[PDB]
């Protein structure tokens, strides 16, 4: 049958017109096919036979599938699609099953052929106007059009959600207390109805539905308990993704890793855990795919680190908003970070992780901060709250660490927790010039053309010292100056610095880093009192300056 | 109801499409306001659910208004707006009156509700699409559009002008000096009355206008005294870039003098007059930090010269209203904030600073989005528009809160520097 329901209009991309796409008229044997399937289309009334008055044609497709026992029919409309006007977009997002809320009985409908029962709008059917030609010669060009949402058109999805999105209406409205979603042509519904008394509604609703010629051939409402859902696992209590194997070979390329990793992300929502760092830091390398990769040992380790965790299945808990949300964190290791987002005690809701980003030296806290914050943003995605927050980290250091910092944040309600990895302040410089402490006008430099420079200073009590360095630059060894002023210094100091970056970076009070020279400054402050350090003009013609510059000699002169 | 108006028939910018933007998504306690907001609309009819044919839409957020009082919808017009009126603003130009900045005090009216009056060309509501959020995508979404005027539509003022015009005219007529501008649904009206006239003859026209036609004004003060807002009486007539003076460090240390120099040095990026050089030599030492060394004559006498540079402003005025001018903000102390407004680096026509101490309220966020705003003002009191904000935040964070404490009508477009300022200094 089909459904008597108001139809939407489409009109064709202004200025645009019909495809004029013939085809290469297939094997007269499918040709029969085509016919007879169309016929009983056409007695089904979804098509109208109409050739004299409508130009536009599309190509009549036909084979056999996937598990059926008969021949199948296609036609993509491709051209027309594109002729087509952009309508609303159908799923901009997909729910976030840890939103979800639990309910006693659930079940999903298929709405069989959903489209088709779908009216197409009384004028656009000129233009899903197709052809089938009789034999190869002997031919009228049979030609037939759509009066329902063909298979292959552009609107077809959009309309019909809308469509359904009405028929349900009335029946929620009088049946308000069962909640209903619709994907793609399926629908779920669930409530907390007494499985038998879900079944009762079912039918009200299924025969609700097949009043609109919408075909449900549900039983009594056949549904597997375990839904495989964008991955996911769900059941009216609990969700989860099952089917997560980490594969392990030998002849490791690139492909594989990435699958690796994306296999492994998956599941992080769920796995409390979960570490993915060194095997994507690996996969940093460009376009070549075919290739191996050499999984260095700190990769095995992670994996079969995580391979254990795997291993062993957990499982994910609903929403009930009569609770408050809860975001736990911890820092697992160097640059990565966890969470954990709980209502009552031990009752996994949601898992995750944050992965130290751009900007290659960072401090952990800003970084725990940054991490917050993309916990924050879920929280109001899913649930549209804000999860109370369990930081493991003083809010002596906190605050004074944001009451530092040059941009600015909002560390929502949370309490400091005791726990293992503890963000805190490392090193802190000085504000004033360190009186008494050595002064060092640190200094380097290095012709970049020939990779080699040198890295020194002279201290105030007419002290001098020089280091020739091979493969460094300008940077490089502004930062290697300073450190060597940070190993010759003693427990105060007043360091003197030409670099506009380095400046910066030790300002930054980063941590934790690849760049084993500024990491090595870094525990050098940590393993200090007192460090002044302070920034001046290169060439401004700082006497200060013109002599850690004029020591530069020694390479070359210029 | 059935008594309408015409439609001035209006068309986006030739060659352009509809605005589709993506809805940010907002808490529960915001979707419920909005879920009530616009269904007394679609009540009232200046709103319509519409369907799938549409593929446009344009942000939108819950707000409390006037002090957290009950809720407010706002649509992020931004991009239609930028998609329509402006080769728009070449025929409805509404103009902008350049003294006001020049008068002693001026006030805010939103005259906003007035436009849930006119119809709009039915060809044109399609791009009034907006969508309201289903928690977590579990629904479709509310889609509704709209029928009348839309407050953040910069095409709707533009229209209403004709009525505005003689609304306002006789008011205009006894009172000339006053200077009003309208710039989308607020009312600036600039006068050099004291406060109490001022106030007064302001409600006058409050009155008058609700006389008008329901041109309803908000009543901020009432014969009760609060700790409510001092209202939106500016006094534009105070503004400067004094504060960048040099430290009086009449205990000047090498430590000093190069910090001194330092300033200078960049300084003179904002001042081609300005040279430091033999103060350079001052310091041309290795001594130690924390050491007195101000002799040098003929130094000191470069430090008072430039010293004073400073009150003798340069050619960096030149507003060109071609160029857009951008806001650039410096997060200073506790609750200590900055900003300038240029069209060109160093030819910053006007800069100042935000002073609310961290405290009774210290979410950075909050005070920057208030400063944001105040500074919105100055820009628009002055040009006429809006600046191009350089927020010293990260997006993410601010993409989540400033609608939290924003109180204003238009959003101007900003961005987010993640680049810390050498520029940081007392200025
Ligand atoms: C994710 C999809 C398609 C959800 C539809 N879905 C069914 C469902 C399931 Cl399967 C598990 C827990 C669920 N919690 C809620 S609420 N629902 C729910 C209702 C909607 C009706």
């Amino acid at each position: 049958p089909i459904s008597p329901i108001e139809t939407v209009p489409v009109k064709l991309k202004p200025g645009m017109d019909g495809p004029k796409v013939k085809q290469w008229p297939l094997t007269e044997e499918k040709i029969k096919a085509l016919v007879e399937i169309c016929t009983e289309m056409e007695k089904e009334g979804k098509i109208s036979k109409i050739g004299p008055e409508n130009p536009y044609n599309t190509p009549v497709f036909a084979i056999k599938k996937k598990d059926s026992t008969k021949w199948r029919k296609l036609v993509d409309f491709r051209e027309l699609n594109k002729r087509t006007q952009d309508f609303w977009e159908v799923q901009l997002g997909i729910p976030h099953p840890a939103g979800l809320k639990k309910k006693k009985s659930v079940t999903v409908l298929d709405v069989g052929d959903a489209y088709f029962s779908v009216p197409l709008d009384e004028d656009f059917r000129k233009y899903t106007a197709f052809t089938i030609p009789s034999i190869n010669n002997e031919t009228p060009g049979i030609r037939y059009q759509y009066n329902v949402l063909p298979q292959g058109w552009k609107g077809s999805p959009a309309i019909f959600q809308s469509s359904m999105t009405k028929i349900l209406e009335p029946f929620k409205k009088q049946n308000p207390d069962i909640v209903i979603c619709q994907y793609m042509d399926d629908l779920y519904v669930g409530s907390d109805l007494e499985i038998g008394q879900h079944r009762t509604k079912i039918e009200e609703l299924r025969q609700h539905l097949l009043r609109w010629g919408l075909t449900t051939p549900d039983k009594k409402h056949q549904k597997e308990p375990p839904f495989l859902w964008m991955g996911y696992e769900l059941h009216p209590d609990k969700w989860t993704v099952q089917p997560i194997v980490l594969p392990e070979k030998d002849s490791w390329t690139v492909n594989d890793i990435q699958k690796l990793v994306g296999k492994l992300n998956w599941a992080s929502q769920i796995y409390p855990g979960i570490k993915v760092r060194q095997l994507s830091k690996l996969l940093r390398g460009t376009k070549a795919l075919t290739e191996v990769i050499p999984l260095t040992e700190e990769a095995e380790l992670e994996l079969a680190e995580n391979r254990e965790i795997l291993k062993e299945p957990v499982h994910g808990v609903y929403y009930d908003p009569s609770k408050d949300l809860i975001a736990e964190i911890q820092k697992q290791g160097q640059g990565q970070w966890t969470y954990q987002i709980y209502q009552e005690p031990f009752k996994n809701l949601k898992t995750g992780k944050y992965a130290r980003m751009r900007g290659a030296h960072t401090n952990d806290v800003k970084q725990l901060t940054e991490a917050v914050q993309k916990i924050t943003t879920e929280s109001i995605v899913i649930w549209g709250k804000t999860p109370k927050f369990k930081l493991p980290i003083q809010k002596e250091t906190w605050e004074t660490w944001w009451t530092e910092y040059w941009q600015a944040t909002w560390i929502p309600e949370w309490e400091f927790v005791n726990t293992p990895p503890l963000v805190k302040l490392w090193y802190q410089l000085e504000k004033e010039p360190i009186v008494g402490a050595e002064t060092f006008y640190v200094d380097g430099a290095a012709n970049r053309e020939t990779k080699l420079g040198k890295a020194g200073y002279v201290t105030n009590k007419g002290r001098q010292k020089v280091v020739p360095l091979t493969n460094t630059t300008n940077q490089k060894t502004e930062l290697q100056a300073i450190y060597l002023a940070l190993q010759d210094s003693g427990l105060e100091v007043n360091i003197v610095t030409d670099s506009q970056y380095a400046l910066g970076i030790i300002q930054a009070q980063p941590d934790k880093s690849e760049s084993e020279l500024v990491n090595q400054i870094i525990e050098q402050l940590i393993k200090k009192e007192k460090v002044y350090l302070a920034w001046v003009p290169a060439h401004k013609g700082i006497g200060g300056n013109e002599q850690v510059d004029k020591l530069v000699s020694a390479g070359i002169r210029k | 109801p059935i008594s309408p108006i015409e439609t001035v028939p209006v068309k986006l910018k030739p060659g352009m499409d509809g605005p589709k933007v993506k809805q940010w998504p907002l808490t529960e306690e915001k979707i419920k306001a909005l879920v009530e907001i616009c269904t007394e609309m679609e009540k009232e009819g200046k709103i319509s659910k519409i369907g799938p044919e549409n593929p446009y839409n344009t942000p939108v957020f819950a707000i409390k208004k006037k002090d957290s009082t009950k809720w407010r919808k706002l649509v992020d017009f931004r991009e239609l707006n930028k998609r329509t009126q402006d080769f728009w603003e070449v025929q409805l130009g509404i103009p902008h009156p350049a003294g006001l900045k020049k008068k002693k005090s001026v006030t805010v009216l939103d005259v906003g509700d007035a436009y849930f009056s006119v119809p709009l060309d039915e060809d044109f509501r399609k791009y009034t699409a907006f969508t309201i959020p289903s928690i977590n995508n579990e629904t479709p979404g509310i889609r509704y559009q709209y029928n009348v005027l839309p407050q953040g539509w910069k095409g709707s003022p533009a229209i209403f002008q004709s009525s505005m015009t003689k609304i306002l005219e006789p008011f205009k007529k006894q009172n000339p000096d006053i200077v009003i501008c309208q710039y989308m649904d607020d009312l600036y009206v600039g006068s050099d009355l004291e406060i109490g006239q001022h106030r007064t003859k302001i409600e006058e026209l409050r009155q008058h206008l609700l006389r008008w036609g329901l041109t309803t004004p908000d009543k901020k003060h009432q014969k009760e005294p609060p700790f409510l807002w001092m209202g939106y009486e500016l006094h534009p007539d105070k503004w400067t870039v004094q504060p960048i003076v040099l430290p009086e460090k009449d205990s000047w240390t090498v430590n000093d003098i190069q910090k001194l120099v330092g300033k200078l040095n960049w300084a003179s990026q904002i001042y081609p007059g300005i040279k430091v050089r033999q103060l350079s030599k001052l310091l041309r030492g290795t001594k130690a930090l924390t050491e007195v060394i101000p002799l040098t004559e003929e130094a000191e006498l470069e430090l008072a010269e430039n010293r004073e540079i400073l009150k003798e402003p340069v050619h960096g005025v030149y507003y060109d209203p071609s160029k857009d001018l951008i806001a650039e903000i410096q997060k200073q102390g506790q609750g200590q904030w900055t900003y300038q407004i240029y069209q060109e680096p160093f030819k910053n026509l006007k800069t100042g600073k935000y002073a609310r101490m961290r405290g009774a309220h210290t979410n950075d966020v909050k005070q920057l989005t208030e400063a944001v705003q105040k500074i919105t003002t100055e820009s628009i009191v002055i040009w006429g528009k809006t600046p191009k904000f350089k927020l010293p935040i990260q997006k993410e964070t601010w993409e989540t809160w400033w609608t939290e404490y924003w109180q204003a009508t238009w959003i101007p477009e900003w961005e987010f520097v993640n680049t810390p300022p050498l520029v940081k200094l007392w200025y």
